[PDB]
């Protein structure tokens, strides 16, 4: 039965349950490697004295976060439990193929952790641009291990993208429109056109790296007439779209969360919500050069591109109104998830605000490829993604797992890794704009005292990682079973008990056409 | 120029597929494909929502339009309301299949 | 355009069939012929060893990983002129 | 949201321990690595 | 028992073979570029066949033996196909920039001029011509297999699907043909990487294609099909037409402007 | 058919609250110690 | 260079990089504006038991709150892209210099007259000379004529790196096959300080960046001495 | 005639921040006029401009490589 | 041919709790038993292989 169970899923909650459990493991080790990062950077000097060591923690600490915790935590997992429980569907359009998008990652994730074991490791960065990622300065089986770990991540994601937009557009009921689904399924539904269309771009790119280290290809050497810029230009393509991607579940989650702690039965302009994620989902295509700045391409072109990256900020800006909007006369209850989502919504803010900066690319040339730029992703993604994540998995625990969290630990736990982040991220704000650059194991002396608190910073975070895990430990080892949910006229995946059955909506529901 | 050797759904069609088209035929509708219309939802006229068993969920779009639909379990008995709007919905359960 | 055909009346099977035969296959038949008459081992080109061209950065991973997978020793020189 | 009380409650002590075996779990494996960095370099 | 017109799958253990399979091909992969082995390889190939023939298996069983596709099923899969459409033209799109980029700014070291010097290339009124027309026939034979199977013609679906075949075939044939006689390699710089890898990936489309079109054949033989439930011909007929389009776009764009 | 309710739609028991103080101990214990070994084993080569 | 506990942007060299700091000002004005807003806005929702949980009619508030940051928008892009196109602009330089980015140093080449090249290399932490700056001090300087405009040409003969001196506002990738240009107007002599900013490999981090700007008459005679 | 020369000046045919084919234009340029001067038997010194230009931008190991392939007879441009 | 299509609905609809990737017969059973062996035998072999390459060879 255990592996009629779990190796052989059709069943979208206990799919969900393995990206959860995957997604949290994969967790552990990208926040090690964060560890590692600042541990070399604490004091002036070497600490780890192999330097390609180092670009190994940095490359493998991003690649681990990005599609291993992130994506699967949010799409494969929050996207699996919620988004058949808010449409009423009884499972996902295709479970079978569903059950491989899951299997897919864990060898995914295998040829990378492989690829630090033999050679030097991939010490090229995430970007993994050739030449440094190419045949003579990376020779070896690593930097090839990270290109099939990738080409395996990509199907399980483009797979997912093809389940949740085929679900979300056919299995409704029949008399509900799309503009009457949830902002949280819509957040999946524009996520999955995104990764339809990037996805495939990198895995071209990607192939044409690996065709260069291993048959004589010369897509990206000058010898051949090549071009290593096109190697930007199809990563970029993708990696732009790709950050959009690792947000915008966390945005719908957050409209959710703010909305039920307001005691609200919606929220505020629904519609313009609609409009704003559409409108970040299309901006966010034609955008990609930003990353390129310093690369030398025409005046015109980096103009264009400064222009069309600020327009962004508009149907942005909607949304962080909309929000506040929702909490204007609510009956706030500050639960756990109610403080993670007023924090993503402070810290996101300011995340954003640096992205405007770095739009400019007057200024870009100054703070490209600085710790301004880490600042920035940091502020954004990691207290952006991770406070939603973090909002999402305690408002949602006792639905999956049928018990409570204790709240004060809950609260407890915020407080430390609000700190810890703060103290880790803002003064990277100072390094950039004196100049210190980023992917370095060791800084000139000036650059001394704000290293030395960016790293005193992490080891808090760290503190609030273990405590969590031992707040998920309570409360199984507790048993407080839920009785009763509130506001569930307008909250879907509630209606079924605590944890909802095997099989909910073996009946549909009933939805008259008027 | 013509000739046959191709099945029908109607002599080839199986299980499920063929329970959905006889009961299409007939103008049924057993496994909810198709948007149910609505009644006047006053007391003495309420929107008849069947069932296999003595509960189902039922999801009011109060006003053609409005994003949020409100959900909440029909149980067997006596005609329910709408918590927002007070439309009428009864149980009528059962059978169902031919 | 419309090509310059006339029939958008009835699409039977039959008008399609009328095609595959009428027009697509005698179509395969004349470039078939085009091709037929145009083929005869080519001039085979000169080796001038350019650096641009027969790149090696790293062996073929079959053969003595010097030959390519369709290597046809006629037309497709080595990085050190043609083989006998 | 409301809740029964706990079927197997957990008490401070049990808390206290449970908390210990967690840090310990966290930190017993990376510090050893981290205090014998010196003696994986110098070779 | 369910009250909705949906299909809940049975456990299965494809998508775990299929992933394990992914991971000895990758690896395999690895294993023969650098340290010089194919046995995993070979491997791979194989459990990822064997997924795919019992995968596919069970749908027809569920579908033409089970009778689980109720129309509601039924729209899934078409709108499945076509966002697989969709992806796969993001795909060859990364290829036709690469090939874009290269060829409207060529670089010093080519000589500042497409195609570069020392590159001889094939003639478009030779054999691609006749390959377009191969295809292009392939497309009209394969619309007269549908419109037969709609009513019903039998004897008259296999016969333009045989056409249909075969000329994928020869097409296959052809452009084996030449690749063997080009006077150019993959490894001629960007002139023959952009051409090996997209005609190649082109390639091997046709073959899935032609596969898959194999598969709707003996369907269609033992009696699968109705006049009216036959998705798997109709996917079959767009992933064919997807690859037809592809071929003129690497025609316009590759041997005839790029000469 | 399979077990449903509190406790029972995970792939771990939580029967006994010790014996899963010491899996949970080892599955997220043993993803935080990897970097650590990856790092020391990539030392002891060169 | 950069001093200790320092917040901003190095003082500015050039002219350019003076331009962009006042552009920082303007920009990081509305930056503190608008997060003070969002900032007061939050803590004025949740500070109070009044209510209003009925349905709010939402679009008459929504003008507002698009045609406002589409204004604030255009007064950071007009300035943004008026130095955009400054910073490239017809030049008229008196020299012209190449750097050449390599595993892991500089070399450059000064060839309008003689083919004066160096090689140039980071001094190790154990032979610098008292008063000398760990990780940025290199063995032979790019010596440069002040107030003079230079043509910079940046590329590499391996992998990429970027030549980058941010005292004078300037980040320039260093790519193999490709010739990339800047300009370089010192308004003051002295030493100006940058470092290798692309990832190059596992020496990154030690590949660093020294201009010497001294007057024409001694730039001249050092030129002389290289040869 | 027309000299003075300090460095290349500004060229409206590669008004971009890319001159990697400023470079190569003078380059050719040169060797070109001065084919063409060597065999009328003219003066290679009307090809001097085009060779100031060149040294000025191009990288010595550019050079050095373009000018082994003129000898080695494997130059890809058109002289 | 001949159309067999009923026969097979009928073997497929057999209510005898088996899963469909095994309603077929022995060879079912034979076939999916053989994939999962190759299956776990080439996870074994790659990981032993990865093993082999994460250390040099003098
Ligand atoms: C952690 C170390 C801090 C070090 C500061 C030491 C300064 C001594 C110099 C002693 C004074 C020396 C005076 C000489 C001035 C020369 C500097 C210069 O050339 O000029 C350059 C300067 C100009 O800016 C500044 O003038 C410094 C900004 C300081 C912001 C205050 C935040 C303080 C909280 C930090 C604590 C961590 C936890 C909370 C984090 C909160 C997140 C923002 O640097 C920047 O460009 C920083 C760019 C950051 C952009 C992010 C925007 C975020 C908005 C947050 C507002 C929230 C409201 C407060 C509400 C605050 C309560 C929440
Ligand atoms: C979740 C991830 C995420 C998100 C959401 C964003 C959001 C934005 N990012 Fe960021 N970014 C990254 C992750 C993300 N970024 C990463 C990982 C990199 C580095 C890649 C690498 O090199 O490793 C990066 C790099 C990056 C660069 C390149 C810097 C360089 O390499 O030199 C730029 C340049 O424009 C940029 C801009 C922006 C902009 C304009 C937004 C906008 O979408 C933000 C908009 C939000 C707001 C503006 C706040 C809300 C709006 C209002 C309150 C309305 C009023 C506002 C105004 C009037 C201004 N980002
Ligand atoms: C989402 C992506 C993500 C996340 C979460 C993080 C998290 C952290 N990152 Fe990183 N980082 C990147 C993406 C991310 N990062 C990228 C793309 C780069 C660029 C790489 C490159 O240069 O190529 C980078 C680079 C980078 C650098 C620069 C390296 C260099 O330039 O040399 C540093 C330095 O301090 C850093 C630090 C940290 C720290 C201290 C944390 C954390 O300690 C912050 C605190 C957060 C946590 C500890 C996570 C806790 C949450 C969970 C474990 C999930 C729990 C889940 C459930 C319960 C279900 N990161
Ligand atoms: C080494 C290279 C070799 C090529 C390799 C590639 C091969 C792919 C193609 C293979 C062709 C296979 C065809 C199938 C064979 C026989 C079909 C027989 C069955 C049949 O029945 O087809 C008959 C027609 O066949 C027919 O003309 C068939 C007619 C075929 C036409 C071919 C072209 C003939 C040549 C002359 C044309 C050139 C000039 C035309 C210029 C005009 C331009 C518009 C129809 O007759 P019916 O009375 O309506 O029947 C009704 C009963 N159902
Ligand atoms: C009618 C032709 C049909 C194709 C049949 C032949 C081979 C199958 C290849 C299948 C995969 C497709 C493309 C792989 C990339 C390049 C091969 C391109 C096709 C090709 O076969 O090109 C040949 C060389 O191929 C070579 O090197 C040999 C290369 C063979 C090894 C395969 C390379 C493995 C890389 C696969 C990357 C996988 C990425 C997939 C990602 C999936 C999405 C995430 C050309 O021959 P040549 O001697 O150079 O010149 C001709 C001289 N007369
Ligand atoms: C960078 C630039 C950023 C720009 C930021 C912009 C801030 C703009 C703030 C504007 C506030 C001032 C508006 C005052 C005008 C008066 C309108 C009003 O708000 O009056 C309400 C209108 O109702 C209704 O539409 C519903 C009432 C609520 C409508 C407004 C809701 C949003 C309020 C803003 C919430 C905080 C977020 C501010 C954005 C930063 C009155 O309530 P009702 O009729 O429902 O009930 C009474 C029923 N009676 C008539 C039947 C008896
Ligand atoms: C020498 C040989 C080398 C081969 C190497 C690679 C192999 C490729 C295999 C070729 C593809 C074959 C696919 C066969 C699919 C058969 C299953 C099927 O066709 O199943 C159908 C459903 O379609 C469905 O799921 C839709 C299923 C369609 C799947 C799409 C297949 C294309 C994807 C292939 C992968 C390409 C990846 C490219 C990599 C870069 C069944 O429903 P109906 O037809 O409605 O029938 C029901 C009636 O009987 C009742 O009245
Ligand atoms: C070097 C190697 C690199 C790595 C590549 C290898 C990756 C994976 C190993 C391949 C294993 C393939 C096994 C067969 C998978 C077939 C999936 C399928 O056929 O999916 C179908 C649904 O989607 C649909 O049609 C539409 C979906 C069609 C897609 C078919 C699968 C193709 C997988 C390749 C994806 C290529 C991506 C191309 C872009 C880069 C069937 O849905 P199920 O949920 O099963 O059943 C649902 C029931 O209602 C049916 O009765
Ligand atoms: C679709 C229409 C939408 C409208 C927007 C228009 C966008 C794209 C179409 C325009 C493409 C042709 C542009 C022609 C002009 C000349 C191009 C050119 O020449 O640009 C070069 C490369 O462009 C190149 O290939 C560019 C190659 C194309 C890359 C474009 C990326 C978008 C791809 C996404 C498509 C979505 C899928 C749609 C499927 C149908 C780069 O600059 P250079 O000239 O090398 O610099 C010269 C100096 O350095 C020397 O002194
Ligand atoms: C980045 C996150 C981690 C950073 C924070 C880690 C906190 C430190 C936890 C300490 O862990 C232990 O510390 C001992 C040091 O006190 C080590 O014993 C070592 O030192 C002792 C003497 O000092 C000897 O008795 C032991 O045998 C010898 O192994 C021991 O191995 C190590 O596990
Ligand atoms: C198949 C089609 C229509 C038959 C019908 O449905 O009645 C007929 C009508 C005209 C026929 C064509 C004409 O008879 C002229 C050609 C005669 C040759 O014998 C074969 C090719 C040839 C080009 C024929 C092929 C095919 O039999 C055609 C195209
Ligand atoms: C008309 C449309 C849909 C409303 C509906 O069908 O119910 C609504 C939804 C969101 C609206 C947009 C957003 O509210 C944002 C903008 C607000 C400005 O006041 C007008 C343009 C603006 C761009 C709006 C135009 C239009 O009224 C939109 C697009
Ligand atoms: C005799 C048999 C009848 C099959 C049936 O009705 O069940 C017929 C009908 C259609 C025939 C096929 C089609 O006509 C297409 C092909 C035509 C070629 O002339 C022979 C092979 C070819 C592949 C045929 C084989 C066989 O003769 C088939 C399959
Ligand atoms: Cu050279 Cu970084
Ligand atoms: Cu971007
Ligand atoms: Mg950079
Ligand atoms: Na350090
Ligand atoms: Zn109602």
């Amino acid at each position: 039965m255990f592996i009629n169970r779990w190796l052989f899923s059709t069943n979208h909650k206990d799919i969900g349950t393995l990206y959860l459990l995957f997604g949290a493991w994969a967790g552990m080790v990208g926040t090690a490697l964060s560890l590692l990062i600042r541990a070399e950077l604490g004091q002036p000097g070497t600490l780890l004295g192999d330097d390609q060591i180092y670009n190994v923690v940095v490359t493998a600490h991003a690649f681990v976060m990005i599609f291993f915790m992130v994506m699967p935590i949010m799409i494969g997992g929050f996207g699996n439990w919620l988004v058949p429980l808010m449409i009423g569907a009884p499972d996902m359009a295709f479970p079978r193929m569903n059950n491989m998008s899951f299997w897919l990652l864990p060898p995914s994730f295998l040829l990378l952790l492989a690829s630090s074991m033999v050679e030097a490791g991939a010490g090229t960065g995430w970007t993994v641009y050739p030449p440094l990622a190419g045949n003579l300065a990376h020779a070896g089986a690593s930097v090839d291990l990270t290109i099939f770990s990738l080409h395996l991540a990509g199907v399980s994601s483009i797979l997912g993208a093809i389940n949740f937009i085929t679900t979300i557009i056919n299995m409704k009921p029949p008399a509900m429109s799309q503009y009457q689904t949830p902002l949280f399924v819509w957040s999946v539904m524009i996520t999955a056109v995104l990764l339809l269309l990037s996805l495939p771009v990198l895995a071209a790119g990607i192939t044409m790296l690996l065709t260069d280290r291993n048959l004589n290809t010369t897509f990206f050497d000058p010898a051949g007439g090549g071009d290593p810029i096109l190697y930007q230009h199809l990563f970029w393509f993708f990696g732009h779209p790709e950050v959009y991607i690792l947000i915008l579940p966390g945005f719908g989650m957050i409209s959710h969360i703010v909305t039920y702690y307001s005691g609200k039965k919606e929220p505020f302009g629904y519609m313009g919500m609609v409009w704003a994620m559409m409108s970040i989902g299309f901006l966010g295509f034609i955008v990609w050069a930003h990353h390129m700045f310093t690369v030398g391409m025409d005046v015109d072109t980096r103009a264009y591109f400064t222009s069309a990256t600020m327009i962004i900020a508009i149907p942005t800006g909607v949304k962080v109104f909309s929000w506040l909007a929702t909490l204007h006369g609510g009956n706030i209850k500050w639960s756990p998830a109610m403080m993670w989502a007023l924090g993503f919504i402070f810290l996101f803010t300011v995340g954003g605000l640096t992205g405007i900066v770095l739009a400019n690319s007057s200024l870009d040339i100054v703070l490209h490829d600085t710790y301004y730029v880490v600042a920035h992703f940091h502020y954004v993604l990691s207290m952006g993604a991770v406070f939603a994540i973090m909002g999402g998995f305690v408002h949602w625990f006792p639905l999956f797992s049928g018990y409570t969290l204790n709240d004060t630990w809950a609260k407890i736990h915020f407080a430390i890794m609000f700190v810890g982040v703060n103290m880790t991220f803002f003064p990277q704000h100072f390094l950039g704009l004196s100049g210190m650059p980023r992917r370095y194991s060791d800084y000139p002396d000036a650059y001394t005292m704000w290293n030395t608190i960016s790293s005193m910073g992490s080891f808090i975070s760290l503190t609030a990682v273990m405590l969590m895990v031992f707040i998920i430990w309570e409360a199984f080892a507790s048993k407080r079973e839920v009785l009763t949910v509130d506001l569930t006229t307008t909250n879907l995946e509630w209606l079924n008990g605590c944890p909802p059955p095997y099989h909910t909506f073996e009946e549909p529901t009933y939805v008259n056409l008027k | 120029a013509s000739g046959g050797g191709v099945p029908t759904d109607e002599e080839q069609a199986t299980g499920l597929e063929r329970e959905v088209m006889l009961a299409a035929r007939k103008g049924q509708d057993p496994y909810n494909i198709l948007a149910p219309k609505a009644t006047s939802g006053t007391k003495e006229d309420p929107n008849l929502v069947p069932s296999i068993t003595n509960k189902r969920i039922v999801g009011c779009i109060c006003e053609e339009d409005n994003s949020t639909v409100i959900w909440f379990w029909l149980h067997k008995g006596e005609a329910q309301r709408c918590p927002s709007c007070g439309t009428h919905y009864k149980l009528v359960p059962h059978q169902l299949a031919h | 355009a419309s090509a310059a055909k006339g029939d958008h009346g009835g699409t039977g099977a039959r008008t399609w069939r009328f095609l595959t035969f009428g027009l697509a296959l005698p179509s395969v038949a004349l470039c078939t012929l085009n091709s037929w008459l145009h083929s005869g081992h080519r001039e085979r080109p000169a080796f001038i060893p350019y650096h641009h061209l027969r790149i090696r950065t790293k062996p073929f991973s079959w053969g003595d990983g010097n030959h390519t997978f369709f290597h046809n020793p006629r037309v497709n020189p080595l990085p050190t002129g043609y083989e006998k | 949201i409301t809740a029964k009380p706990a079927k197997t409650p957990t008490s401070p002590k049990e808390q206290a321990i449970g908390l210990s075996v967690t840090f310990l779990s966290f930190l017993l494996p990376a510090g050893w690595v981290l205090y014998h960095l010196d003696n994986y370099k110098k070779s | 028992h369910q009250t909705h017109a949906y299909h809940m799958v049975n456990p299965s253990p494809w998508p775990l073979t299929g992933a394990l399979s992914a991971l000895l091909m990758t690896s395999g992969l690895t294993m023969w570029f650098h340290f010089n082995s194919m046995t995993l390889l070979m491997i791979g190939l194989t459990t990822n066949m064997l997924t795919m023939y019992q995968w596919w298996r069970d749908v027809i069983r569920e579908s033409t033996f089970q009778g689980h596709h109720t129309p509601a099923v039924q729209k899934g899969l078409r709108y499945g196909m076509i966002l697989f459409i969709i992806s796969e033209v993001l795909f060859f799109t990364g290829f036709f920039w690469a090939f874009y980029h290269s060829s409207l700014a060529p670089t010093p070291e080519l000589g500042g001029c497409w195609p570069p010097t020392g590159i001889h290339p094939l003639n478009p009124l030779e054999v691609p011509l006749l390959n377009t027309s191969v295809l292009l026939a392939s497309g009209v034979s394969i619309t007269w297999a549908h419109h037969s199977l709609m009513e019903g013609d039998r004897k008259h679906m296999l016969q333009a699907l045989f056409i249909t075949i075969t000329l994928g075939v020869y097409f296959t044939l052809l452009q084996a043909s030449e690749y063997y006689e080009a006077p150019f390699t993959i490894s001629d710089g960007v002139y023959g990487s952009t051409f090996f890898v997209a005609t190649g990936f082109h390639g091997l489309h046709v073959i899935i294609g032609s596969t898959f079109l194999i598969v709707c054949f003996f369907r269609q033989l033992k009696f699968h099909f109705t006049s009216n439930h036959h998705f798997g011909f109709e996917a079959a007929a767009w992933y064919w037409h997807f690859v037809d389009v592809v071929w003129l776009f690497l025609y316009v764009s590759i041997y005839w402007w790029g000469s | 058919h399979y077990e449903e309710g509190p406790g029972k739609n995970i792939p771990f028991s939580v029967e006994n609250k010790w014996r899963l103080l010491a899996m949970m101990t080892l599955f997220f214990g043993s993803g935080f110690a990897a970097p650590f070994f990856i790092v020391r084993h990539q030392l002891l080569k060169k | 260079m950069a001093y200790p506990m320092q917040l901003g942007f190095q003082d500015a060299t050039s002219p350019i990089m003076e331009e962009l700091l006042h552009f920082h000002d303007h920009t990081l004005m509305i930056v503190f504006l608008i997060s003070s807003l969002v900032l007061y806005i939050i803590s004025l929702m949740l500070t109070t038991k009044l209510t209003h949980t009925s349905t709010m009619d939402a679009q008459e508030v929504e003008t507002i709150w698009t045609i406002l940051p589409a204004i604030i928008l255009i007064l950071i892009a007009l300035p943004s892209l008026r130095i955009l196109y400054m910073m490239d602009e017809i030049n008229n330089p008196s020299l012209t210099v190449k750097t050449m980015g390599h595993q892991w140093y500089w070399s450059y080449e000064y060839t309008d007259y003689e083919d004066l090249s160096f090689d140039s290399y980071m001094i190790p932490t154990s032979e610098l000379k008292p008063g000398e700056l760990r990780l940025l001090e290199v063995d032979n300087r790019v010596v440069l004529p002040m107030e003079m405009t230079i043509r910079m040409l940046v590329s590499s003969e391996d992998v990429l790196h970027s030549w980058a001196v941010p005292s004078l506002g300037l980040k320039t990738d260093a790519i193999p096959g490709r010739l990339n240009q800047t300009t370089l107007m010192s308004s003051r002599p002295g030493l100006y300080y940058g470092q290798c900013s692309e990832i190059c490999g596992s020496n990154h981090s030690f590949m660093p960046i020294v201009l010497e700007l001294v007057p024409l008459k001694y730039f001249e005679k050092w030129s002389a001495s290289m040869l | 005639k027309i000299k003075n020369y300090q460095t290349a000046p500004f060229d409206s045919r590669f008004p971009n921040q890319n001159q990697t084919r400023n470079c190569w234009q003078n380059y050719l340029d040169f060797h070109r006029c001065e084919k063409a001067m060597t065999a009328k038997g003219g003066d290679v010194s009307v090809c001097e401009w085009y060779r100031r230009v060149y040294k000025s931008l191009c990288p010595i190991s550019w050079v050095s490589t373009w000018d082994d392939r003129r000898a080695e007879g494997t130059f890809p441009g058109k002289i | 041919f001949e159309n067999r299509v009923a026969e097979k609905q009928k073997l497929f609809q057999e209510d005898n709790g088996l899963p469909v990737h095994l309603k077929g017969g022995a060879t079912d059973n034979i076939l999916y038993r053989v994939t999962m062996t190759l299956c776990l035998g080439g996870t074994l072999y790659s990981l032993y292989c990865l093993g082999w390459a994460s250390f040099p060879h003098k």
